[PDB]
């Protein structure tokens, strides 16, 4: 006990409160006009629309890692619970954008991510940076399932940072903010390390301590070494379909380990391939227009012994990052040599720091006015 | 003067957090803070006036002027070892000549001589072979080396570059203070 | 130092089994000869690195090697005077003192499983005295000295003879060259040397050149072992500030572990305070072939060290030992003279490079291939003309303070904004 009951509970509180918003969202713009005009505070009934869903996405899981086979829970929340605040007139505030997070948070969860183009679309209201962080949070998964990290990684940078301008001061997270911290950090490594060299996507998001750490383990994964690879599948396979945090480890129960399962053999077969990728390609493209010589002096280090050389080397080329050709006629492996340029890093702080004078005298002079 | 105005002319061009606070500048600031001098007459002065062209290197004036009227006035007699200790000395100017225009003098400096350097200042081509190598990896300096040609490429570009480092001397001395500041708040 | 305040009244008089001499006059090598000699005078009784002593050259003089050790090895001394027609007939002494010893040794070894089986400790306190006598007597019989101090080790009067006895028998393995049984007596030796015991300056620098003995003929992974052979004692390069200290062949299983088996970022720990300054310094005096590897090597020299460092190799090799620790030492001299000259210059015609190291352009290309997916010469490789430019510049070096002035402050001052 002290678990399953206090569950139901809640599970009961989010349904009746998905109810009421379901309700009198809708045809009626009375009890809105009254909730906009009585209580000033608009805080707490734009929390209850995150505070009820992180604990409810939470709870649908904890409950399913029992009910894995036949769920009621998954069900329950999806198509009662979430598509009933989705589907819906927007309330004209933080209400009708968190509801959209809400069922997003599930949409996410269950690995069934498409209509991230339709979410987007339908999503015309102002995006406030507090929805702005969720948004790009939430997507930035379609995208990096999307197998374009050349512009998934600059989407996480943005959330990772957090220079989205989030002040708030009510616990609107609530109560789990260096779990997407961490979760963000997580995903940017996994991003790093499919690229590099190419980014030069590193630097904002986490600065070069981590860099560091994140970069010895990235040169470590490119020149060979799965033990990287291991840790940044262990680190992020709990990040892709945990709720918040399982029920409770038990040893006599089947039920808990089959929802992990299915968390472990989804995310392995996707980042396995991708981590073949970064080996394949991780070797840099020091020369261009290469003769017979030490284009068989390059075939070695691709895959040599003996058989099948030519054909391997022709895989690892059509990866879409090898844009290369073959000169039978001449003998020459006419190759590419992708390189980029940093000085512009400094382009986007320079108003940041104008607006950083400004966050020097936002709290200060604050101050200064409720001290006169 | 051999571990103080050698040593420390490289980081005097803006680059002071490394100034030994214990040197000639004892009696530096004195036989400088006057405003006649000539031909100098005390011992501080004589161990000064080759000094002063031991930073305009000169190989030929500093060396004239450390057994100029010091072996009277006890340099080579009184060290009880007759010509020697010159023969040190000498070395010790001849050699601590050539790491100077290394260290000073190579603003316009890319292409240079390391035969006819040799020529210059008659040291050993082998102890000018060493020092012109150390001057690289001993003193990190931006010069590059192929010395089976015996020559140092410099590339050095840092004369209107290290004005806005100079600004890091002080643009440093701003946030290596924001680093201190919280140190004391908690 | 500490303890060179005791050393002052000591300075070199040392007190262990074996005494005096080593093999008088060899020809060529000459180094080689006292660096060993010195090890024999504290290490025991050796025992083939004595024939290794000889294999060098000619002369004859292999008479009085190990014939003085008797109670012990009594028929190979017998044979070694007349493997060379030597009539020293003064040699009937072990045929009467061994066999007097015979119905003494067959009570005691019938009190070894009233001992054993048993598990008596006041019977086994017994048969621990009467086969501890035995033990430094003569405990080779290395055999029953393995039966011994495998089950409880300790000896009756608990310093002296658990002292030689087991000093004795890690010597007496090796003499034999058995390695596993000696590797758990280095560690009873690793015991002893830390305990300590009385630990005068006599002891002290008897102590540390014990457990250096094991480590110059390398026989396991001395390259792991090296971390164990110099992590000890005010971890010294030399160990004794006694500088007539000759273990010196440290530096090249130091060099060997760190530039060899690991690599050398992490060549701090290896040259800057175990190498110049006074210990290493006499031994830069003492020895010609490996004064050279840190003396042009402090001079950063650029050719005319690889020269220097290559004419060391070529009598590396001559590492006569029970070596082990030779081509890894040899290679990654070769190594680290290439990686110093690759962290810095500017760029190099690998068919000059290849002429000055002894190998050709075809190598020097695909050499310089395997430092780049290394990853450790950070450069690009120029084709077939050999010119693998090395053009690395700091440019613009503000970024670090440019985002650091609002690391700390733009998200240490949002710290105010919650009151």
């Amino acid at each position: 006990q002290w678990l399953w009951d206090i569950i139901d509970e809640f599970i009961y509180q989010f349904q009746s409160f998905s109810q009421y918003r379901c309700k009198t969202a809708k045809k009626s713009e009375e009890e809105i006009d009254f909730l906009r005009s009585n209580p000033k505070i608009w805080n707490v009934h734009s929390v209850l629309n995150v505070l009820h869903s992180l604990v409810d996405k939470s709870n649908i899981n904890r409950q399913l890692e029992v009910y894995t086979s036949g769920g009621d829970p998954e069900s329950v929340a999806g198509e009662y619970g979430r598509h009933s605040l989705y589907k819906m007139l927007g309330y004209f505030s933080l209400v009708g954008l968190l509801r959209l997070h809400s069922l997003l948070g599930d949409y996410y969860q269950a690995i069934k991510v498409l209509e991230n183009i339709e979410l987007n679309k339908k999503s015309m209201y102002s995006r406030v940076p507090e929805c702005q962080v969720t948004t790009y949070y939430y997507v930035g998964f379609a995208y990096l399932m999307m197998r374009r990290y050349q512009d998934a990684i600059r989407v996480f940078a943005n959330i990772l940072l957090y220079i989205q301008r989030t002040k708030s001061m009510f616990q609107r997270t609530t109560y789990k903010y260096e779990m997407i911290n961490k979760q963000n950090e997580q995903m940017h490594a996994l991003l790093a390390i499919a690229l590099t060299m190419y980014p030069m996507r590193i630097d904002e998001s986490i600065h070069l301590q981590l860099r560091e750490k994140y970069g010895d383990k990235m040169l470590r994964m490119q020149k060979g070494d799965p033990q990287v690879y291991e840790e940044l599948f262990s680190y992020s396979c709990p990040k892709f379909l945990s709720p918040v945090v399982p029920n409770y480890d038990s040893v006599h129960p089947n039920y808990h380990k089959e929802p992990f399962l299915q968390q472990l053999k989804v995310f392995s077969d996707e980042v396995q391939q991708q981590a073949q990728l970064s080996t394949i390609r991780s070797f840099l493209k020091l020369y261009t227009t290469m003769p017979v010589a030490k284009l068989a002096g390059f075939l070695d280090l691709t895959e040599q012994e003996f058989r099948i050389q030519l054909l391997v080397f022709k895989h690892k080329m059509k990866n879409l990052v090898w844009t290369s050709g073959i000169s039978a006629l001449d003998g020459e492996f006419q190759s590419a040599s992708e390189v980029d340029f940093y000085i512009d890093k400094d382009m986007i702080h320079i108003a940041d720091t104008k607006v950083a004078r400004r966050y020097g005298d936002f709290f200060i002079r604050q101050i200064h006015k409720f001290e006169e | 003067y051999l571990v103080s105005a050698m040593l420390l002319e490289i980081p005097y061009m803006a680059a002071h957090e490394s100034d030994a606070r214990r040197r000639m500048i004892s009696k530096q600031f004195h036989h400088q803070l006057r405003v006649g001098e000539r031909q100098p007459l005390l011992g501080p002065p004589e161990s000064m006036r080759e000094h002063v062209v031991a930073a305009s290197k000169a190989m030929k004036m500093g060396d004239w002027k450390t057994c100029h009227s010091f072996i009277i006035n006890e340099k080579m007699n009184g060290k009880v070892w007759d010509l020697f200790p010159e023969a040190d000395k000498v070395r010790t100017m001849l050699v601590r000549k050539i790491q100077e225009e290394s260290l000073r003098t190579y603003l316009f400096t890319y292409s240079s001589v390391y035969d006819s350097i040799s020529m210059e200042t008659l040291s050993d081509m082998f102890e000018l072979d060493l020092p012109t190598v150390h001057s690289i990896i001993s003193k990190m300096i931006i010069n590059e080396e192929l010395m089976a040609s015996l020559d140092q490429p410099t590339q050095t570009v840092v004369m209107h570059r290290t004005e806005p480092t100079a600004q890091q001397n002080l643009a440093l001395q701003l946030a290596e203070k924001l680093g201190s500041l919280v140190e004391n708040n908690e | 130092y500490d303890l060179t305040t005791r050393i002052a009244h000591f300075l070199d008089r040392h007190l262990v089994f074996p005494l005096l001499e080593f093999l008088s006059v060899k020809e060529i090598y000459n180094e080689k000869e006292l660096l060993q000699g010195k090890l024999d005078l504290l290490s025991d009784t050796n025992m083939v690195d004595f024939a290794m002593d000889v294999y060098k050259n000619l002369y004859s003089d292999d008479i009085p090697h190990a014939l003085r050790e008797k109670r012990t090895t009594v028929v190979a001394q017998l044979k070694q005077l007349q493997a060379e027609t030597e009539p020293i007939v003064k040699m009937f002494e072990d045929p009467e003192t061994t066999r007097q010893m015979q119905s003494t040794r067959d009570g005691r070894m019938l009190f070894d499983y009233l001992a054993d089986k048993h598990g008596f400790r006041q019977e086994y306190l017994d048969t621990l005295y009467r086969y501890a006598k035995f033990q430094y007597e003569c405990g080779n019989y290395s055999g029953a000295a393995e039966y011994l101090y495998f089950f409880r080790v300790l000896v009756p009067a608990t310093d002296r003879n658990a002292l030689s006895s087991l000093w004795g028998k890690l010597a007496s393995e090796i003499l034999m060259q058995n390695w596993d049984a000696a590797m758990e007596d280095l560690t009873r030796l690793k015991e002893t040397i830390d305990n300590n015991s009385v630990s005068s300056p006599l002891q002290s620098l008897q102590q540390r050149t014990w457990l250096i003995h094991w480590s110059l003929f390398v026989f396991f992974n001395h390259p792991k072992g090296r971390d164990n052979i110099i992590d000890l004692f005010l971890y010294q390069p030399q160990y004794l500030n006694a500088i007539q200290t000759m273990c010196p062949h440290i530096l090249r299983y130091l060099t060997t572990a760190v530039i060899t088996n690991k690599d050398v970022r992490k060549r701090r720990q290896v040259l800057k305070d175990l190498v110049k300054v006074i210990q290493q310094e006499s031994y830069t005096y003492k020895d010609p072939i490996t004064e050279f590897v840190e003396c042009l090597y402090v001079n950063f020299d650029f050719d005319g060290a690889q020269k220097k460092l290559r004419e060391c190799e070529s009598v590396l090799v001559n590492d006569f030992f029970l070596v082990a620790c030779l081509e890894d030492f040899i290679e990654n001299a070769r190594l680290f003279i290439f990686e110093t000259f690759c962290r810095i210059h500017q760029c190099i015609s690998i068919n000059m490079l290849a002429d000055k190291l002894n190998m050709t352009p075809e190598e020097a290309e695909r050499w310089i291939v395997n430092l780049i997916r290394n990853a450790r010469l950070d450069a690009k490789i120029d084709s077939k003309l050999g010119h693998v430019v090395m053009g690395n510049n700091a440019v613009s070096p503000y970024q670090q303070v440019i985002e650091k002035t609002k690391s700390l402050s733009f998200r240490s001052q949002m710290l105010a904004m919650n009151i």
